[PDB]
This record gives structure tokens, sequence and C-alpha cells, in this order.
């Protein structure tokens, strides 16, 4: 009896983490007597952020 | 250090405050910051009554049509205004600046003496008594209000370079504070206009107000007119 199944909305699985992969980033902090002007923070921050 | 200092105002102290030159003469200027601002610090060459004109940036670097004979040098708190070789149209007031942080600041501003497209409109000059309030115009061209951010400056009679406000490229206002927030920034995109509103009005206050503009991210280079604003008691 051939009737199909529910097929409506998508199944997805994913990473043991959730996110799955990343690259390394450092953070920046703005000049703020420029409209567009940016310096390195590596003052108590990590310079390799995920 | 691995921190700066927060809440702490950056001063230009300016030496020497004058200089007397002759014909051909090699001129130097330092200028002496309060806290570190890197290698972002500006130079400019003021005539009276005439709006600054941008020299230096990046303490070392020339804007488009500036002579040969203007240089600058130093880092961190320290920078030097030279002139390789002197002429009578550089016997003008000068200016140190600096665009690293926002509250900008000019310094006292020297005075080398002899010895013996972007436009930028303002309203016309006026006067009023003390305890009153005052509206200034700057009608703008050749430019979007969007895109680029406009300041408003101030020159006390000879006195320094007094930062009044900005209203940056999102329509958001920021004022020097050492004021007691009497400044009040406005813009209509509409008729391309941005006004300066000031409130309390004392004696004081009697100054020269200038229109300004920064480029993509480097220091003021476009300016109004100016306009008189007359306070007696």
């Amino acid at each position: 009896e051939n009737h199909g199944t529910e097929d409506e909305l998508p199944n997805y699985c994913f990473p043991l983490g959730g996110v799955g992969n990343n690259s390394t980033y450092t953070k920046v902090k703005p000049k703020t007597g420029q409209e567009n002007g940016w310096e390195k923070d590596a003052t108590e921050f990590s310079d390799k952020n995920e | 250090d691995y921190k700066d200092d927060d809440d702490k105002d950056i001063v230009m102290t300016q030496s020497p405050s004058s200089l007397s030159a002759s014909v051909g003469d090699r001129v130097t200027i330092t200028c002496k910051a309060s806290q570190s601002v890197t290698n972002d610090a500006a130079w400019y060459q003021k005539k009276p009554g005439k709006a600054p004109k941008l020299l230096i940036y990046q303490a070392s670097t020339r804007y488009t049509g500036v002579p040969s004979r203007f240089s600058g040098s130093g880092y961190g708190t320290d920078f030097t205004l030279t002139i390789s070789s002197l002429q009578p149209e550089d016997f003008a007031t000068y200016f140190c600046h600096q665009d690293y942080s926002s509250p900008l600041t000019f310094g006292q501003g020297t005075k080398v003496e002899i010895k013996r497209q972007v436009q930028l409109v303002q309203s016309g000059a006026e006067d009023k008594k003390p305890g009153a309030s005052v509206k200034v115009s700057c009608k703008v061209s050749g430019f979007s209000l969007g895109r680029y951010g406009v300041h408003w400056v101030r020159q006390a009679p000879g006195q320094g370079l007094e930062w009044m406000g900005v209203i940056w490229r999102g329509g958001t206002t920021d004022y020097n504070a050492k004021f007691q927030g009497r400044v009040t920034i406005t813009k209509d995109d509409s008729k391309s206009t941005v006004y300066m509103e000031l409130s309390s009005l004392r004696s004081e206050d009697t100054a020269v107000y200038y229109c300004a503009r920064q480029g993509s991210n480097f220091p003021l280079a476009y300016w109004g007119q100016g306009t008189l604003v007359t306070v007696s008691s």
C-alpha cells in the first residue's frame, strides 16, 4: 500500500562540536579620531582567536 | 605599555611658541604630546582668518600639492615640523594635531614672523548678548553627508584651535565634553547642510567658527569659510 512518506522538512547531521571547522583571527580595536582606522589588540586577549 | 590611558586628555604642547626668520632660512618646530598617539599626528599651516591647510600626515607623508620644503619626523609623543629653506609664503601660524583618538586635538599654535568639486559654505556673520543661544550653518556640496562625517572647530581671537564636535557618517554625534555639552550638531540630508547650535553663550565664546571634513580616514582637509560669532558684555 504505497502512500509515500512525510518529507516536508529537511533533516540534517552536524559535527560533535556543533560549529565544525574554524580559522585564526587577531583582535582589532578602532582609532577613534578616524572614520575607518584600526589598531591590533594584543593586550589581555590571545593572538590565536577561533 | 600594554594598556593605554583611558579618559585622559590628549594635549599637544608646541615649542618654541614664536620664531623669527629671514629669506632662505632653515626652520624647526617640535611638538610634545601628553600621551602616545603612535605614528598618527598631523601638521597644519594657517593664515590668520582663513581656515588651516594640511601639510604632513602619518608623521612623514605629504598631502597633494604640499611643497618639497615642508617635512615631518618623530614617533610616540614627540613630533617635529621642519622647513628646509623658508620663503615669505611660509610666514603664517602653524598647528600640531592628532587624528589618532577622538576628542581630536590641536596645539597652542606657533608664530613664524619676519626679522626686523568639494565645497563648504557657511552662514553670514553676526553677534548676540550673553545668556542666549545661536545656530550656524554649513551648506555642503560636491559630496554626500552619509559618506563623510562633518567636524566643527573654532579659534578664539589670537588663541589656539578648539575642536567643538563632529557628527559621524551614520548620524552619530561626538562632542568635546570639556565645554559641558553646550554644543549640539545636527544635519539635513535633503538641503545637504550641517548645523551647529550653541547655548548658554558667554564672552569667552566670541570666536571664528569653522566647518571641516576628513579624508577616507586621514586628517582634516576640506574646510568652510568660517563664521564670526561676537558676544560682548
